[PDB]
This record gives structure tokens, C-alpha cells and sequence, in this order.
């Protein structure tokens, strides 16, 4: 009988523990296994695919395709907001149900550039240039063209490539942020404008619409793994 | 003079062109290819009818109309009583293939909108009334479309489909359906959609009658829109073609 | 015959597996394998970030 | 980098050339590899983060409470039974339906947990609750009563556990009839596409059933017991779009139309309202 | 006192476990072997030896040898069937008592080619060829012969080799199959016909019987191991 | 292949010769040897199934409980007794039956459980119980009361347990006095063809003697014992026919005459009615 | 041990047996065979469905009766409506085949009478 | 002095003997061993398949 003491921890069940166990089929033969395309190894390979933003909550739009899709149209003027959304890749209601979102809402840490990929769906005739930005917190979200301009943009101009990215660089005090909210860990605000308005020629559309994709960089990492608020239920389903 | 815009595909006694497709979307990298013998189960000499079975089938073309929401196609199905292909699953219990699926429609610089052609494995559906699971006739449509619902589909005692297509049927986010092999229709600079599906299941080969492996997705994010003066009808073919189909355990027809 | 691995950081730990069965054995927590292509870029050719994709 | 690390961010300086790193067209289905450095002047940061909480492994090895029932020290429900499901809590359910197949062992733990029921029993003085849990594969006799031959388990599985000890645990290969477990199945159970129709027409797990194996004390009491589900050495394929929608049904996909997100004022409202 | 710390499981007594306990006979002297004929390494051994099948369930035949026989006579036709019964070696009566089909009862899965070995044993002057069928599911059971030869088939010829064998190749979607029964898991179904009627002389019997043998092949093999439902009681017995 | 692994199929392609694989004559007594390829064009398999679940060892190897009594606390039956037999459950001893002579060690389980039995003593305060279980060889003195000396044993071999412990166990060797345990005995016990007859005769395994160390409570309680076996190092010889009648008897193979199988409508009939 | 009495022949998921049949009679000694490159026309990819196309069919039975004159069954056309090899007929306009032909009929020690079996190509009517 | 082993899969394990009486360790649950001859095909005059079996 080698003397031994057991230590606190003893017994206990640990959700996150890590041990051996006997098998209760001892010896059984599992199903060799087999080339399945598409195996997974990391879910940020899957945060790696765009996937289409909704921009448009705005009221019932929530309930039909138009929640993806970005109004955009000839105007008599320059400088109007085309859209403007937080960069809270997990709380924001704009990207919390997108691909990377719902990764996100299953972990408590986040770090790493995304991507907006940005596809003009008007038509072939269809023209302009619009400028995507991206302002780091501090002040307030830019109200005038002439003010986002000040930060990290991208003069996207419409022509034979449908679409155009704004890497939005991961710029933070810490290291991570949180995928809940929180003010300390702002992000920052992503604000899109008119550089040089729509112009289509007669018997083409004059009003049009804009997708946005979003995906995770190459540097992007989550941590803290934990429950998805997403999710409920009131009795085991039957 | 080369231009990734153009491009054609033979496969059989047929072929395809395009002279402004994107690039070709290639299953989940995989390439369609036969059952390796150290993968395989059914101990049988399979069947390999190639160029009769591995052909372009064209369905039945579709209307996009400023409101369609979207249209999908089971697609061991879609070809079941298409040539060779079909009587080859009518007469065998088993069944394995992949597919060169090619979505066509063209419109013209001055119209407007936006498909997304899509490839889902497993495309599970759910029921109008959420104690029933939907019928047949009401999932399959074999070659010939099968309409999503502008809004949701009233409960009461039937096996319907839950066509909303916010939801694509299957209760998660429409716009999240990009993690599937997929292509983008977009009018101002594409015109076809071509994706390369190589088979997929959690079984080496299975019944193409009892189950859909894939389920073809065609889903307009953006509505189709032009001026009076464009033409009104701009339909949506779809092409697709059977890639290194085999088929075991032979016996006598009919889809019983 | 015991293993020796590295365990999580910014050293070792032993393990000995008890059971006839690989099923009892703790969890592969240490594979960080990533293969993006299947999923981000399947496509047939080749794209060049700086190129146009289109022309 | 380190096997897990995530790429470093390369410095980059001032563009003036006819590289668009930027111009795209996200109709080929491709998406972007750009990266800060292409649309902006960086510095060079080495970058140490790692990316280990997010393997698939990490991601499902955490034990999940998927069911539990309980049956009583006397009465009409002597013992317990359980169709084997991971399907009836939605926590675990909706992690597993993120790919379409999935591949694992399972580490499978088990709660039990005794409360006295009220009565008008005098004198009552329990002795330790004794349990056992017993697993019957598809095919096998099931138990019609608390002291049905059945729990003889001369070959069936199931443990014997005593309250006050640590949880009974124990391993379980990757039962599979198929080369992996199919969490979605868009077919049918019979030829003629009628019967069963989605995942349950795949589901024979087979049943658990739990039981005292002393009734203790002359009062009344009821046990609970707590299954929980701990995949381990996982394989995944074919990542889909995450659970949107509630669940309804534990035996289909059946859902109520749901919006894609919660709303906000206006395109421009940087509030969740 | 090496620290120590007990892991979920402790205590416990897991009918399948499998662990080191004492003697309670301390250095017991054994019997000393002895080389007894026939042992029995694996249970597959057994279930690879032909045991005779009871394809006639009808009725009261059960309780008598008639159950062991299949009914031929000369016919003023062909194409009648002879016999069918379908591929469940767990399930269907047909099986289930068999040697195999008793092993396969304290499984879940089997997996393999099985093999039915048909003899005559009508007289010698007695002939006829018989068109022994197997068709796998998808379809029905074959209901004429002009439907069952479509399937896999072997037109047995009888003749001074008395027995003939018709191998049920393992075709199926999965690489196992329930012991139990279900309809993912469906088997096929195995059939008899008439190839060209039995054909006596004058002061033969016209009428006769084939034995049905089955046996599994050398690719076969079983899991999940269970109760079988075929043994029960009520109280130990005295 | 693999040791345990399972024959692969062997491709094969058309045929026209003299060779007939298929035409055999089960007279011979010999089982036929012929594959998929013999009959029909196959295709090549490489064929991973092991047998490794069908190995004589795993067959019998699960703890089985083959028996259990009672004994209570004080009144009339204050102690247990039990002939040592296997043949009392019917789950374990189909297995052993499916071979003639079998050789084994065996690993011993009890589960030892207590109940508070129905009375009207006031202020009832039960102790933990401790309980002893004795074993008796043929020819050793044997307990008549709940105090007798013989359950001082100098040197019957006895454990002794407490409630809420992990259940008793021991290993046991192979105790035949020949070279492996009979199933099966077509013999008698005189040589006149007299006296005993069938398996019993040679069943001289001795008893098994369980009671209480302490009486615990001024309260009346009742205990339950059950004895598990799990055959260990297991050879066995000369297979026969599964048992296919209920059992009747524990010391002998009288059975009640049963049908071979289930019934069903014609030998047509694809269905189990 | 050996006698030609016996024979077994297999083609895709079909076996037959005879323990009772003469030799086998090989086309114009000719054994089937593909149709080579350098005796083609067609230009187009052939399809070789092979064994769900290369199997054994078995016809309708026929009464022999003291006076039966006898039978015919024109080849391509006999098996026009059998599983797949008939699918593959009607689907092309193009096909090319040599065939396994097996005449059974068997009878007792004291019966008697003598079939002729034949195949006639081209057989002009 | 451990022993080392193979676990069942489609690794290996340690084990160390603590008791003085083999009728203590566990299970020899992995002989795969073969003979199916003894039964199927107990005659005395080999058989070869591909012939008939009388003549
Ligand atoms: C006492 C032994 C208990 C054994 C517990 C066995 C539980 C089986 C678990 C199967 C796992 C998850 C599978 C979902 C099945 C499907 O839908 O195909
Ligand atoms: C406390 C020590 C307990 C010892 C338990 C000894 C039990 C002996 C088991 C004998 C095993 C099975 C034998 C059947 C005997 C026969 O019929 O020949």
C-alpha cells in the first residue's frame, strides 16, 4: 500500500478537466476512417470567410433580404453618410449574428484586423466613388466627410472590380478586447461616404445597392472560451 | 490575350462557355475523383458509365422577377429522370458523384442585381407546423426549381416547407450561407456562376433516391431592376453535370 | 514507457496512458494545424492578391 | 509562426503603383487575403498570439449536461429511461450542428443526485443510495420494472455508483455505423422518401436506464440524474451557418422564422437599439 | 504521503472495467492444462460454420423438422418462387436461431458476406435448376423470376455435387449493419425460383426437399457487444 | 492481416472455366469455403474490421450478477447462505453454455446495499454498517447463527466492507479439481447410473456466508448482497448450439420443448408476423 | 477430381452452374472483346457500363411439350427491356455487344428428345 | 519492470503487475488468434474449393 494524500481538487468534476477513463466498450473497432472534403481544424478558419453583413436593421428590414443590402443613389449633392456602424465585431447587432460574430459570441477575448469587403451591385453604367473609413475611438464618430477622412480610409472607386476592402487595422491599447461590450475596450466607429456621387446614364437604375462582407486577417485570435448568449431554451425539446 | 472572364468546360457530349464568368469554385478544395479501394465497402464491381452519365443536363430555366426570392434544387434528385444518369440510380442501390454545377443568366449593362449561387451539403428543411417534417412533393422538385417564400409560411396541420428565405429553410442566417462553396451572380460584371462539387457524406457511396447530399441554392440578396425599355423577362438556367459517377448493387428499377 | 510534452505559455509534463484503449486517452488539445484554403480561396486559379481578379 | 502562433503584422511604407490589393471581386466566391499592410502604412509587429482556444478540439472538449430525468425511491416511477440524444439541450447541440459531420470519442459523466419527498412517514432513517445506470444498444431486452432480469448486465454496459463518491465517468469510442456522425441528413429512412424524413432517421444510440438498487429508507425519495456529453478526439467537416433560430423539435430542425438581427434606429445609429 | 488527487469515476464499478484485483486463494496451485480437442479462440469461428436454416416459419411447422424444409415438386410451369426472406441475420426469424444468427443476437453491428448452401436432397433421378437470387434494397422484392435475375443470382443445376451456394456479397451504404432492425440499415432481400421445373420418371417421388445451410465469410465480423433478447426469467431458479 | 483484422476482397472479374467454387456437398460435413469473387465480379477491398469484440475473452469477460439474497439486521434470518452456482441467472450462463468444457479465472464482485425496514421504534440513529462475507470450501465448518466461531476464519478467506465504499472485489483462480470446468456432464455421480444425474453432479464449489458485523440502529433493516462474476484468462472448447429454451432448472438442463423460431405468414413473407 | 461435365461461368453480380453440360462453343473462335481504336468511327468517348450492363439475364421460360416445333428470339431485341443494357439501348443510337448464351433444360434419366441450339447471325426472315 | 502495449485503434499503454498470483491481472483481451479449420472444414481429405467435391 504506497503511502499517498490526497490534495483540495480531490473527486470534484471539473466541466473543463482533462483525464484518462476506462472505455465501456473494451476493445471495440472503430469505423476506419475516411477523406471527407472540407475538414476544419481551427474556427478561425471559418472567421477567415466573408460573410454578408447586415448594415440595414433599420425596423422590419430584420425580415426579408433587404437587411443586406446598402442604399446608395444619384444625389444633387456630396459628403451624405452612406452608412456608419461601431467596430464591435461581437456585440453590435450589425456584425453579432454574422459568420465571425457568432465565433466570437462563444469566446470573452478578441484581437486582429477584419476585413469589409464591399461588392456594388448597381449596374454595368453605374459609377462613382465612395470612401470608406475607419476611425479609432477618442473622439466621436465623424459627422462630415471632410472629418472621417481625418482617419484610416479607403477612396474606393466602382469600375470593372465589383469589389473593394477596408481593412479595418486592429488598433487598441491592449492586446485583446472584449467580444462583450465594455467603453474601455472601445473600438472605434466605421463610416462610409460619398466621394463623388452616382452617376448613371438615362434608362439605367439611379438607385442602387451595396454588400458588405466581413472576415478576419491573418492576425485575428480569440480567447476565454464561454457560452453563447445567442442560444436558449426553456425544457428539453421533445 | 488571355482573360480569366472567358472560359469553357466538356465534359461528355457537351460543353459550355462563358465569356464572363469570375474564376470556377472548387468544392472544399477537393477535386471529384472515384472511391479508392482502401475507402470502399460495397464489395461489388462498381459502374462507371462515364461520358453517358458524366454529361451537361440543362433543367428547366427559371423567371427572376423584381420580388423572386429564391429557388433551390435537391441535387441527387434535380437529375433523377435525367438520361443514363437517372436509370442508373432507378436501377442501384448505390450511388457516389460529384458535380460541375454551371448557373447561367445573362442580362445587360443597364440591369442590375445580384445571385448567389450556392452549393449546401446536408440541406436539411424545416416544417411550416413544428410538429410534422415536410413532405416529398414538397422538398423535391427534379428539374424544376423550387420557390423560397417572400415571408414566413402559416402552421396548421400540413407538411409544408418553411420557405422564408431569410432563413433559407434550414433556421440560420441566409447571408451566412457564404461558408458552402458559392459564387455571386452580379449582372454588372459576372453572367454565370460555375462551382465544382466533389462528393460529400459521411458514407463512402449512399442511395440517391432516399437522400440529397447537396441542395442547390439560387438566392437574390439583390433584386433584380432595370428602366422601361429593358426587357422585362431575364430568365436563370441551370446546367449541372455529373462528375465520376459509380453505382453499385444492381437490381431491378423503379424508385420503390 | 511514458511521453513528454510541452504544455501551454507565454516546460513539460509527463503522461502515461493506462487504459487498452485509445478512447480513455485525454484530449488532443494540442493540435494547431490551419489550412484556410478549403474554406477562404477554393478556387481553380490561382488569384493574386495585388493583381485585379477580373480583366 | 509557433505552430499555433497567428501571422505577424509587416511594416510597409508609402504605394504608388498599379497593384490593387484592395480591388477584388468577391463574385469569383474567393475571399480577400488582404491584410492592414496593403491598404496602409504599418509598422513591423511581432505578434505572439496564438490561436489554441480555437481548435476544434478546445472548442467541443467541455463536458455539457444534455438531459437528465429522475425516478423515485417507490411509486409509479421506480426507474429511468432515455433515448440517447444530444439533441434536447440546445448549448452543445448548436456548437456540434456548426459542421455538417462530425467524428469523436465521447467522455461521458453522470450527476446523481437524491431528495427526500414530503410524506407523513414516521421514523424515517435512510441508508446510502445506490445507483445503477445501464446502457441498451439497439436490439437488446429493456427493463419493464425496477427488478426486471435485465439489469443483470451480463454483457450490457452500466456502472454501479454509491452517493457521496466522486461522479461516475467513463469512455466511449466513436460509435458510428458510418465513416462519421452525421449531425444533418437531408433524406429519408425508407426508398420510397416517406417514413422518417431529417437527423433522426440516423439516430440508434439506444437507450440508458437508471434505477436505485436499495430503496434506502421507508419515506419517500426522488433521484435526479444528470448526463453529460464530453467529446473528445474530434474531427469536423463541413463548417455551416450557426444555429439561428430557437430549437423547436428535438428529433428535426423544425423552426419559427426568425429575423437575421436585433435591430437599430438607422444605418447610421453606432447604438444597439 | 505522495500527493494524490481522485478523478471522476473513483469508487466506482463499471460491469466492463478492467483492472488488477488480489487473489483471495494466495499462490493457488492451478490444475495443470491438458490439449482438449476443438478450442475456441473467437466467436466468428463459430459463426463460419454452416448450420441448418428453418426457412419454412409457416405456421406449426416450427415445432417439427418440417421447419428445416423447403417444399419442390414438379410444376405444369416455371418462374414460381420458391422461397423469401430477407437479409436481416439478426432479425428475421428466418436467422435469428441460427448459429449465426445467435451470435449476431448479443451484437449490435455485423458486417460481411454471408454464405447460403443449398443441397437436394430429392433422389437421385430427381432433376431441375433452381435461380438462387439476392436484391439489394432500393426497390422491392423481387414479385417474378424476370425481375429477380436482374440481381446479384446463381442459377443453380442440380446433379451429382449436391449442394450448391449462393454468396450474399456485402453491399451496403454503411460499413456496419444494426443486428436489429431498422431501415437505414436494410439489408435486400434473398429469393428462390424455378430456372426449369423438377423433372422425374416414372416411380420417383415428384415432390421433395432442399436444405438451406448458412454460414458467414471470412470478411465478417461484429460489434457493440449486448444482451441477447432471447433468454429470460422470473426468478433465480431453484 | 492486423493479428485480429478481417480477410479482404479479393477483385475479381469474369469467369468461363470448369472450376465451381459454388458446387459443393455439405454430406462431407464440411462448410463451404467460397467468397464474394467465386460467384460474381468484385471489386478490390482493402478490409480494416477487426474481430477483436468477438475474441473468447471479451465474449465472457463482464461482470454478470449471478445471484443475491438477504439477510437482516435481527429476526429470523440474521445471516445468508448460497450453494456457489452460476446457473441461477440465465444471462450469464447462456454464454458459458455456448461451449462444452471452459477454463477461467474469475474476478468477484458484490454489491452490498441496505434498506430501513417498516416498524414503529421510536428515536431510530443507525451506525455505518459493516458486513462480512465468508466463503466456505466443501468439508469446512459452517455458520448456524449470526455469531458462530466459524466466522472467526483462521482461515476461510473472508472480506470485510463498509457501506459507502467502492464494492468489494477479489480475483479468483481457475478452481477445478480437472483440467477445466464441465458445462456439461451426460453422466451420473454412482457408478451404478444412480444418484445424481447432469451438470450438478460435479458443481462442489462450497458456499458463500454473508451477515451484518453490527446491528447498527435499535431500528430493524434488511440487506441485500449481489454477487457478480467475470470469467478472466478464458480458454473454451467444443462449441454447441446456444441454449434455446427458457430455462427451468438451476442443477440440471430440463427444459420445456419450444419451437426453433418466431413464426411468420408464408416462405414468402418478407416480414417477421 | 475433375470432370467437364462441371462449369461455372460469372458475369458482373451473376453466376451460373452445370453439372451436366458438354464443352462451351466459342463464336467463330472468336472471344469478345471491345472495339479497337484502329477499326472505329465513331469519334465520340464510348460509354462501358460493364458490369451493370455484362450480366446474366434470364428470360421467360417455355414449355417443350411432345410436339413443340421449337422457338427463336432475335439477339439485340431480346433483352431490349432488361435492366440497364436496355436503358443503355434506348438512350443510344450507337451500340456494339457478343454474349454468353446459356440454354438450360433439364430432365430426368428416363426422358428423352434433342435440342438444337443455335445462334444464327443475320437471320433474315 | 513495466510492460508496454498496443491500444486498440483504426498508441500504446504501460502496465505493471502488482499482485503474486497471475489469476490478479486483467484480462487478455487482445489474442486474436484464428483457427476456424477445426470446425469448418474438420474432414480428412483436403478440399480445394475450385474442384467438385465428388467425382
Ligand atoms: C453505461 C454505458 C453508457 C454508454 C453511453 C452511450 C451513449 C452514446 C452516445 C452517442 C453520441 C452522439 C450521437 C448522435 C447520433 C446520431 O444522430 O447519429
Ligand atoms: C470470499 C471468497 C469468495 C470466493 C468465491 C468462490 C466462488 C467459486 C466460483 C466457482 C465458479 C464457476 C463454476 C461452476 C462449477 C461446476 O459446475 O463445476
Amino acid at each position: 500500500g504506497l503511502p499517498t494524500m490526497n490534495t483540495p481538487g480531490s473527486c470534484q468534476f471539473l466541466t473543463s478537466d482533462d483525464f484518462q477513463s476506462p472505455s465501456a466498450m473494451p476493445q471495440y473497432d472503430v469505423t476506419p476512417e475516411m477523406r471527407i472534403p472540407g475538414e476544419v481544424k481551427n474556427l478561425m478558419e471559418i472567421a477567415e470567410v466573408d460573410s454578408v453583413v447586415p448594415v440595414q436593421n433599420v425596423g422590419e428590414k430584420v425580415n426579408s433580404m433587404e437587411a443586406y443590402q446598402i442604399p446608395v443613389r444619384s444625389n444633387e449633392g456630396s459628403g451624405t453618410q452612406v452608412f456608419g456602424f461601431p467596430l464591435q465585431p461581437g456585440y453590435s447587432s450589425v456584425f453579432s449574428r454574422t459568420l465571425l460574430g457568432e465565433i466570437l459570441n462563444y469566446y470573452t477575448h478578441w484581437s486582429g484586423s477584419i476585413k469589409l469587403t464591399f461588392m456594388f451591385c448597381g449596374s454595368a453604367m453605374a459609377t462613382g466613388k465612395f470612401l470608406l473609413a475607419y476611425s479609432p475611438p477618442g473622439a466621436g464618430a465623424p459627422t462630415k466627410r471632410v472629418d472621417a477622412m481625418l482617419g484610416t480610409h479607403v477612396v474606393w472607386d466602382v469600375g470593372l472590380q465589383s469589389s473593394c476592402v477596408l481593412c479595418i487595422p486592429w488598433i487598441s491599447q491592449t492586446h485583446y478586447r472584449y467580444v462583450a461590450s465594455d467603453e474601455y475596450t472601445a473600438g472605434g466607429f466605421i463610416t462610409c461616404w460619398y466621394q463623388t456621387n452616382i452617376v448613371v446614364p438615362a434608362d439605367a437604375q439611379s438607385s442602387c445597392y451595396i454588400m458588405c462582407f466581413v472576415s478576419a486577417c491573418n492576425d485575428f485570435s480569440v480567447r476565454l472560451l464561454k457560452d453563447t448568449p445567442f442560444i436558449t431554451q426553456q425544457n428539453f425539446f421533445q | 490575350g488571355y482573360s480569366d472572364r472567358v472560359r469553357s468546360i466538356t465534359l461528355g457530349n457537351s460543353t459550355i462557355t462563358t465569356q464572363e464568368c469570375a474564376n470556377v469554385v472548387v468544392g472544399y478544395g477537393v477535386w471529384p475523383d472515384y472511391l479508392k479501394d482502401s475507402e470502399a465497402t460495397a464489395e461489388d464491381q462498381p459502374t462507371q458509365p462515364d461520358v453517358a452519365t458524366c454529361r451537361f443536363y440543362t433543367l428547366d430555366s427559371v423567371q427572376w422577377q423584381k420580388t423572386s426570392p429564391g429557388w433551390w434544387w435537391k441535387l441527387p434528385d434535380a437529375l433523377s429522370n435525367l438520361g443514363l444518369f437517372g436509370q442508373n440510380m432507378q436501377y442501384h442501390y448505390l450511388g457516389r458523384t460529384g458535380y460541375t454545377v454551371h448557373v447561367q443568366c445573362n442580362a445587360s449593362k443597364f440591369h442590375q442585381g445580384c445571385l448567389l449561387v450556392v452549393c449546401v451539403p446536408e440541406a436539411e428543411m424545416g416544417c411550416a407546423t413544428l410538429d410534422n417534417t415536410p413532405s416529398s412533393v414538397e422538398l423535391l422538385g427534379g428539374d424544376s426549381a423550387k420557390e423560397f417564400a417572400d415571408k414566413p409560411v402559416a402552421s396548421g396541420s400540413n407538411k409544408l416547407v418553411q420557405r422564408v428565405v431569410y432563413n433559407a429553410g434550414m433556421g440560420v442566417g441566409v447571408g451566412n450561407l457564404t461558408i458552402f462553396p458559392h459564387q455571386w451572380i452580379n449582372l454588372r460584371t459576372n453572367n454565370s456562376a460555375t462551382i465544382v462539387m466533389p462528393y460529400t457524406n459521411s458514407v463512402p457511396m449512399d442511395n440517391m433516391f432516399r437522400h440529397n447530399n447537396v441542395t442547390l441554392m439560387v438566392i437574390p440578396f439583390v433584386p433584380l431592376d432595370y428602366c422601361p425599355g429593358s426587357t422585362t423577362y431575364v430568365p436563370i438556367t441551370v446546367t449541372i453535370a455529373p462528375m465520376c459517377a459509380e453505382y453499385n448493387g444492381l437490381r431491378l428499377a423503379g424508385h420503390q | 514507457g511514458a511521453q513528454v510534452s510541452t504544455q501551454k505559455t507565454g516546460i513539460h509534463y509527463t503522461n502515461i496512458n493506462y487504459y487498452k484503449d485509445a478512447a480513455s486517452n485525454s484530449a488532443n488539445r494540442q493540435d494547431f494545424t490551419q489550412d484556410p484554403g478549403k474554406f477562404t480561396e477554393p478556387v481553380k486559379d490561382i488569384m493574386i492578391k495585388s493583381l485585379p481578379a477580373l480583366n | 509562426a509557433a505552430i499555433g502562433r497567428v501571422a505577424d503584422t509587416v511594416g510597409t511604407g508609402p504605394t504608388n503603383s498599379e497593384a490593387i490589393p484592395a480591388l477584388t471581386a468577391a463574385e469569383t466566391g474567393h475571399t480577400s487575403q488582404v491584410v492592414p499592410g496593403d491598404t496602409m502604412q504599418t509598422r513591423h509587429v511581432k505578434n505572439y498570439h496564438s490561436r489554441s482556444e480555437s481548435t476544434i478540439e478546445n472548442f467541443l472538449c467541455r463536458s455539457a449536461c444534455v438531459y437528465f430525468t429522475e425516478y423515485e425511491n417507490s411509486g409509479a416511477k421506480r426507474y429511468a429511461e432515455w433515448v440517447i440524444t444530444p439533441r434536447q439541450a440546445a448549448q452543445l447541440r448548436r456548437k456540434l450542428e456548426f459542421f455538417t459531420y462530425v467524428r469523436f470519442d465521447l467522455e461521458l459523466t453522470f450527476v446523481i443526485t437524491s431528495t427526500q419527498q414530503p410524506s407523513t412517514t414516521q421514523n424515517q432513517d435512510a441508508q446510502i443510495l445506490t445507483h445503477q445506470i445501464m446502457y441498451v444498444p439497439p436490439g437488446g431486452p429493456v427493463p419493464d420494472k425496477v427488478d426486471s432480469y435485465v439489469w443483470q448486465t451480463s454483457t450490457n454496459p452500466s456502472v454501479f455508483w454509491t452517493e457521496g463518491n466522486a461522479p461516475p465517468r467513463m469512455s466511449i469510442p466513436f460509435l458510428s455505423i458510418g465513416n462519421a456522425y452525421s449531425n444533418f441528413y437531408d433524406g429519408w429512412s425508407e426508398f420510397s422518401r416517406n417514413g422518417v424524413y431529417g437527423i433522426n432517421t440516423l439516430n440508434n444510440m439506444g437507450t440508458l436506464y437508471a434505477r436505485h438498487v436499495n430503496a434506502g429508507s421507508t419515506g419517500p425519495i426522488k433521484s435526479t440524474i444528470r448526463i453529460y456529453f464530453k467529446p473528445k478526439h474530434v474531427k469536423a467537416w463541413i463548417p455551416r451557418p450557426p444555429r439561428l433560430c430557437q430549437y423547436e423539435k428535438a428529433k428535426n430542425v423544425n423552426f419559427q422564422p426568425s429575423g437575421v438581427t436585433t435591430t437599430r434606429q438607422s444605418i447610421t445609429t453606432m447604438t444597439n437599439t
